[PDB]
């Protein structure tokens, strides 16, 4: 079990760790988060009490180094940093644990939610989507736009998701225009799976990352990417059976985890009704369709 | 964006454009089978592709054979139309290719858009106008060549005959849509109107009669009467 210590909490802030979150009061004696499960990526995120504008946060993997959070009063945010002096880091953490100034990552033992939300997410892939190679952790906020959003303005601060566009030459083979537009299996299986993602696990990992950035930061271009990657599968007549089964599980937990009050903005009525009721795979998402109809029947 | 009454003069400017109408591409007769079930038999169709500035009608005849052994023909027809329009643009020299193609039915947008991905600079546009191009098969010489075709075939017609010698494109198009609206609302009356006077002939190389300027006003007035009428007869007014 690992630890993210905080130098201090100078401004009042709501702190999220993965799907959990808690309130820290201005200059409350908070010194970080302990008992973080090793073996998963994690995200620690922040919404200032004053300016609820800009949710922001850091994707990291405690196996890739020792990370701490320190408020930067010039840039006005909680920054993630790496401690290279490993003895200094253990000594700091131990002092803070002895004084019990840390919140415990509060995983219930029956609970596989985070695993199920992050099953294919891998730090190495996150770092290709969020390019900041001098750090081992990745910063995301509400307002970052995606590469494809920029094509329709700061490239260094973008989310380099894989571009999916159903009305593109990549997606449509000359002479198979109707075939390829109405059945996107070529685009899924050959272009994206074989050509770009290499396997279904990398595909699913981008999809889960996009979903998580949408939910935790309300990043619009992230939600777009999640929906596009669902639609591309749902609109392919030929999908390996194992991919559809895992997709149903993946989405099931995404939908389970989504706040009930955020469904109106994070869920695209057209994509969902299409995927569940019109597409080739309308009968292949049994768990996803059941939770969707019991939790958000209004959308459908 | 979409094409409507507000931006109607854009049709007659000097950017090449084409209307594509697909309403006569897939035509059937519906009939009873011996077993008392119902069945369709396709008949020849056509794509109506029109330059509104010049009057050039690139009439692609859709021979029933294109349907053989195909499913979901109403959907195929949209794509087939798009493929034929796309082949047309590619056959024209660059300086003659349209800057815009305006589709009379929104269902043609995606099919056309996908077929024309090679032409990112050609805008594919819908319209809010209820244009009567479906009535093009009430023009006897166009229907004749469609129904006689034994294979796929492209036939070229100037839908304005020689009018542009005497009037503007804006007026030629407005006459054409009045004639076709009339033909669509009551074909018999409309045709009677156009032919009543046997002294006014249709030249061999034209689609419509050789009316003088004054005779066209009379005709145009009679078509308006017809369209008002049939509208009353329809809504009882
Ligand atoms: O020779 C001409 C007229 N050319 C046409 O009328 C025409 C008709 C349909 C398609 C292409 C050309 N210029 O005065």
């Amino acid at each position: 079990m690992n630890t993210v210590p905080f130098t201090s909490a100078p401004i009042e802030v709501t702190i999220g760790i993965d799907q959990y979150s808690f309130n820290v009061k201005e200059n409350q004696p908070f010194h970080g988060i302990k008992d973080i499960p090793i073996g998963h990526v994690h995200v620690i995120h922040f919404q200032h009490a004053d300016n609820s504008s800009m949710r922001y946060g850091y994707w990291f993997d405690c196996r890739m180094g020792n990370f701490y959070i320190q408020y930067d009063p010039k840039d006005g945010l909680y920054k993630m940093m790496e401690e290279r002096d490993g003895a200094k880091f253990e000594n700091i953490v131990h002092n803070f644990k002895e004084r019990q100034m840390m919140v415990s990552y509060p995983k219930i033992d029956e609970d596989d939610t985070w695993y199920n939300l992050t099953e294919f997410v891998q730090m190495d892939k996150i770092r290709k989507i969020v390019r900041k190679d001098e750090n081992q952790f990745s910063y995301v906020d509400s307002s970052m736009t995606t590469v494809q959003e920029n094509e329709l303005s700061d490239p260094a601060h973008s989310l380099n998701y894989t571009v999916i566009n159903f009305k593109s030459r990549e997606a449509i083979r000359p002479g198979h225009e109707m075939e390829d537009f109405l059945d996107k299996s070529y685009y899924l299986n050959t272009v994206m799976l074989q050509g770009i993602f290499k396997n279904s696990s990398n595909y699913f990992g981008e999809l889960q990352f996009a979903f998580l950035n949408a939910m935790f930061f309300g990043n619009y271009g992230s939600s777009l990417q999640w929906h596009a990657m669902i639609e591309l599968i749902c609109s392919s007549a030929t999908v390996p059976k194992h991919m559809l089964d895992k997709l149903d599980e993946i989405l099931y937990y995404q939908i389970k985890t989504l706040p009930e009050q955020y469904s109106d903005i994070l869920l695209n009525e057209r994509v969902w009704n299409i995927c569940l009721y019109s597409s080739f795979q309308k009968n292949s998402l049994h768990n996803t369709e059941k939770i969707m109809e019991n939790k958000y029947p209004e959308l459908l | 964006g979409a094409m409507n009454s507000s931006n109607y003069a854009e049709l007659f400017n000097n950017d090449i454009k084409l209307f594509v109408d697909d309403t006569n591409v897939y035509r059937v007769t519906v009939h009873k089978t011996f077993e008392g079930n119902v069945a369709t038999k396709a008949i020849n169709g056509c794509i109506f592709t029109l330059n509104p500035k010049t009057g050039h009608l690139f009439l692609k005849i859709i021979h029933t054979s294109v349907w053989a052994g195909q499913k979901r023909l109403s959907q195929l027809a949209k794509w087939k139309t798009a493929e034929e329009v796309s082949a047309l643009v590619r056959s024209l020299p660059k300086e003659e290719q349209p800057k815009q193609i305006i589709v009379t039915r929104k269902a043609m947008l995606d099919p056309l858009e996908v077929h024309m991905l090679d032409f990112p600079n050609i805008a594919i546009r819908p319209t809010e106008l209820r244009l009567p191009f479906s009535a093009a098969m009430s023009i006897d010489k166009l229907s004749d060549v469609v129904m006689k075709a034994t294979e796929p075939q492209m036939v070229l017609f100037n839908i304005y005959d020689d009018w542009l010698d005497r009037i503007s494109s804006y007026t030629a198009f407005s006459r054409l849509t009045l004639l076709l609206r009339a033909l669509k609302t009551n074909e018999e009356s409309a045709k009677m109107i156009l032919l009543s006077d046997p002294t006014i002939t249709i030249k061999s190389y034209h689609l419509w009669p050789s009316f003088t300027d004054e005779q066209w006003i009379t005709i145009e007035s009679q078509m308006r009467d017809l369209i008002l009428t049939e509208y009353g007869r329809k809504y009882n007014v």
